RNA sequence: UUAAGUUAUUAAGGGCGCACGGUGGAUGCCUUGGCACUAGAAGCCGAUGAAGGACGUUACUAACGACGAUAUGCUUUGGGGA
RNA sequence: CCGAUAGUGAACCAGUACCGUGAGGGAAAGGUGAAAAGCACCCCGGAAGGGGAGUGAAAUAGAACCUGAAACCGUGUGCUU
RNA sequence: CAAUGGUAGGAGAGCGUUCUAAGGGCGUUGAAGCAUGAUCGUAAGGACAUGUGGAGCGCUUAGAAGUGAGAAUGCCGGUGUGAGUAGCGAAAGACGGGUGAGAAUCCCGUCCACCGAUUGACUAAGGUUUCCAGAGGAAGGCUCGUCCGCUCUGGGUUAGUC
RNA sequence: CGCGAGCUGGGUUCAGAACGUCGUGAGACAGUUCGGUCCCUAUCCGUCGUGGGCGUAGGAAAUUUGAGAGGAGCUGUCCUU
RNA sequence: AUGAUGAGGUUAAUAGGUUCGAGGUGGAAGCAUGGUGACAUGUGGAGCUGACGAAUACUAAUCGAUCGAAGACUUAAU
C-alpha cells in the first residue's frame, strides 16, 4: 500500500530542494514525473530519480500498479554538512556551510 | 530594440557572425533574444538577395562573413553566392517571413530559454 | 547597519511565506500524451 | 609589495642547519632541547 | 420580495498543543592509557666510535615496530611441543 | 586517584597535523557485533544512494556502526487567528 | 497566647551528586541512561507506569569530597539569525559537428576578437613530480563539468666538451 | 547651538616642523604658522512607492457619491481715474 | 525594477518582415564625358535610412490547461 524511496546526503541545501518537493506533494505520479522532468531546478534531476526508485520498488516489491499512485507526503532534511572557508580581505576568513538533504519520498494506492 | 547585455562593436560582431551561421546551416539553436534579434538582420540579408543587382550585392557583403561551404561532389562556394543563388530563388515568390522560431525548455546551466531560428 | 535584534523563527516562516517555485506551465502534448511546456517543441516527440 | 621570507636554500642551510648549531655552545643547546621533546626536525 | 439588524465561513501564512523524522554528539555504561606512591634490582654510555638519527632491508607495497648488505634477520646451548 | 572537554600534550602512528625564518608554539581525534557472521541474489540508478530478500538476539547494531539529550531543521494535523 | 517583609550580614535545619565501610537488596522474566505522563512532600526534590536500552544499580547507617552554574565582552563543541541576501576576484565571444546519465562551461572545426619591448620564446633563484599516456568524478575548482595544476594506475630527467 | 549609519572637513583636538614667549632641561602655551587615513552589504520602528491574501451574506464586468486626507495659498511695476 | 497597468492572441494587425510614406543625411554603385594626375560633371534631391504613419497574415501569438455562484438567521413592512 505504500513504497519508500530515499537518497541520503544529496549535495544540495535542503532549503533549495524544498521548494521543488512543494510541488509534488500529494499528486499523482504522472503529474508529478512531469513537473519535475520540466521544473528548470537544480534539484529536481535528483528528485525525479528517486520517485523513479520509488515507483520501481513498487512495483517489483508489492505488485501494485503505477497508474492509481498518488505521493503520500515528500519531504527532505537535513544532512550531514561540510564546512570550508573563503579567504575574504583583511587576514579573515568567513566560514561557507557546503550543506547537504536527505530526500525522501513515499507513494500509496491509497487504501490499505 | 535589444542590447543584449553587450556593448555596441561586440553586438554588431554577433549579430552578423549569428546571421552567417544561420546562413550556412539554415537552422542553428540559440537564446531567445539573440534569436529575436537576428530575425531582422537574416530577413533583411535576404532582400538584399532577392534583387541580386551588383549594388545589393556589394551593400550585403557588409554583413556576412567570409565563409566557405563545402557541397556535394567536393564544389565550394562562398556565403554571398549562397545568399544569392540558392536562397534568392527559394523565397522568389514569398512577400516576408523567410524564418521561423521554435521555442524549446530551458537549458541547464542557466535558466535561458534555448530557440531553434530555421529558415523557412 | 546590523541586525539589531534576532528574527524570530516567526517572522523568518512569516516573511518566507511568497517565497515559492511556481509549478511549471505545463500542458499535454497533442501526438504522444506526455507533457510538455506550452509553446515550446515536445523533447520527447519533436512535435510543433 | 615585497613580503618576508624570500626564500633561499643556501642561507636557510647556513643560518640554521645541523652544522652551524653544532657549531656553538649555544646551538649545541637547541639540539639538546629538541631531543628531549622528542622533535623529529632537529634543524 | 423589499428593508432594518445580527452572525458564520475563510487561513496566503502564523500561534499553541500532539505525533513522527533528521542533524548533533551531551548522558549512562566501558578501557587501549594516564596519575600518585610502597617494596626490591639498578644508578655511566662513548675513539672497543656513544646518545640520537638518515638511508635501507620482505614475495608484492607505503606506514609503524624489528633488524642492518649475513638486513622482517644468521650461529650456538637450555628449554621449547604444532 | 581520572575514566576520553577527565586523566599525560599525546589511550588513536603525538611533540605528530599545523603555525613560525627561527628559537619555539602546538592540537582535534577511543567504543558495530558474541562471532565478521561485513548484507549471496533481485529491483531503480552512470554512480552515490536506496527498497526487498538473507546474516544476527537486535541492522533506526550496516561499517561516519553502543546508548543518542538540547539548540536547530522538517512533515502531518486537534484548537485557534 | 504571641511572633513570621527584608539587602551587606550572623545563626540553624535540611535536599541533592560521586566514592568508600558494613548490613540488606534489585537486575536479559531487562540495570544505568534517555523520553513521555493528568503523581507525592513545606522547598531543595522523591516515586510509580509506559516506550527506547542491552548491563549493571538501588535502599539503611556512617564516613570522605574535583558536590550543585545563568551571566566572568568566560573556554571547547554543535546550531541558528542577517538570507536564499552580499559576493562569484580587471577582459569577447558566437555557431556547426562529436562525446556522454547529464553540456554556455569538455574535444574538433569555421568565423570573430585581445597581446604582441609581450599574455611570445629562453634562462636563473624558489617550488619539488605539479611533467607524460590511460582511466575516474566523492572531494578541490567561487557556477557547471564528460574537463584539469584533483584523484587511481603505469611511465618519464641519458654529457670527457653545457 | 535641527540634520556626518545624508555629504564636506576649512577651524579645532594626535604624532612632523618652524617662529615669539616661558622653563637651566626634558618641554610648554587654547599664542601663531605649514602639513596631516571621515569605516559600516539596513534586522526592527519610521517614511516614499509598489504587489499578493482575505472581508464587505451569491459569483462578476464597468461607472461612481464623498466620511476624511493631502496641495496650492506670495507679490511687483506701469497706465487710468 | 519585478510583479502590476494597458494594446493583442488566427473569428488576429500585437510584434517582426515586405510595400509605400514622413523625417534625417546629402548626390550611392556602374557607366559615359573631360583631366598627366590629384579630380569633376550627367545619370539621379540619387542612394541609405533605429524607434515615426499606413496597408498586407509572409513569420510568430498554433495546441491546450487552471480558477470561478447556486445565495444565513431575526423582526417589521409585505
Ligand atoms: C578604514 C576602516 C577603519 O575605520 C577607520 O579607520 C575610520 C576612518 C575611523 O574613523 C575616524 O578616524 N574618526 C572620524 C574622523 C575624525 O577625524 C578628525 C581629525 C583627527 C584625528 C586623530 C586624532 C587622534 C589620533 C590618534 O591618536 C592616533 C593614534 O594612533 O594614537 C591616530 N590617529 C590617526 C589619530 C587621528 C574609525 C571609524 C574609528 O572610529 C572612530 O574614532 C574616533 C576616535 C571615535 C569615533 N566615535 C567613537 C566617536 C569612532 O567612530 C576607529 C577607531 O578607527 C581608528 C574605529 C575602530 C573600531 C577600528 O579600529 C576599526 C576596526 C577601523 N580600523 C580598521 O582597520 O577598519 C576600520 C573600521
Ligand atoms: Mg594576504
Amino acid at each position: 500500500m505504500e513504497a519508500k524511496a530515499v537518497a541520503r546526503t544529496i549535495r544540495i541545501a535542503p532549503r533549495k530542494v524544498r521548494l521543488v518537493l512543494d510541488l509534488i506533494r500529494g499528486k499523482n505520479a504522472a503529474e508529478a514525473i512531469a513537473i519535475l522532468k520540466l521544473t528548470n531546478k537544480a534539484s529536481s534531476p535528483v528528485i525525479e530519480k528517486v520517485l523513479m526508485s520509488a515507483l520501481a520498488n513498487a512495483e517489483h516489491n508489492y505488485d501494485m500498479n503505477t497508474d492509481e499512485l498518488v505521493v503520500k507526503e515528500a519531504y527532505a532534511n537535513e544532512g550531514p554538512t561540510l564546512k570550508r572557508f573563503r579567504p575574504r580581505a583583511q587576514g579573515r576568513a568567513s566560514a561557507i556551510n557546503k550543506r547537504t538533504s536527505h530526500i525522501t519520498i513515499v507513494v500509496s494506492d491509497g487504501k490499505e | 530594440y535589444r542590447k543584449l547585455g553587450r556593448t555596441s562593436d561586440q553586438r554588431k560582431a554577433m549579430l552578423r557572425d549569428l546571421a552567417t551561421s544561420l546562413i550556412i546551416s539554415e537552422r542553428i539553436e540559440t537564446t531567445e533574444a539573440r534569436a529575436k534579434e537576428v530575425r531582422s538582420v537574416v530577413e533583411k540579408l535576404i532582400t538584399l538577395g532577392k534583387k541580386g543587382d551588383l549594388a545589393s550585392r556589394r551593400n550585403a557583403a557588409k554583413t556576412l562573413r567570409n565563409v566557405e561551404i563545402l557541397n556535394e561532389d567536393e564544389t565550394t562556394q562562398t556565403a554571398l553566392q549562397k545568399l544569392f543563388g540558392e536562397i534568392a530563388e527559394r523565397y522568389t515568390e514569398r512577400q516576408g517571413g523567410y524564418t521561423r522560431i521554435l521555442k524549446q525548455g530551458p537549458r541547464r546551466g542557466d535558466g535561458a530559454e534555448s530557440v531553434i531560428i530555421e529558415l523557412v | 547597519a546590523v541586525p539589531k535584534r534576532r528574527t524570530s523563527k516567526t517572522r523568518k516562516n512569516k516573511r518566507r511565506t511568497h517565497f515559492k517555485i511556481s509549478v511549471p506551465g505545463m500542458t499535454e502534448c497533442p501526438n504522444c500524451g506526455e507533457y510538455k511546456l506550452s509553446h515550446r517543441v515536445c523533447k520527447n516527440c519533436g512535435s510543433y | 609589495v615585497k613580503r618576508t621570507y624570500q626564500p633561499n636554500k643556501r642561507k636557510h642551510s647556513k643560518v640554521h642547519g645541523f652544522r652551524k648549531r653544532m657549531s656553538t655552545k649555544n646551538g649545541r643547546k637547541v639540539l639538546a632541547r629538541r631531543r628531549r621533546k622528542g622533535r623529529k626536525v632537529l634543524s
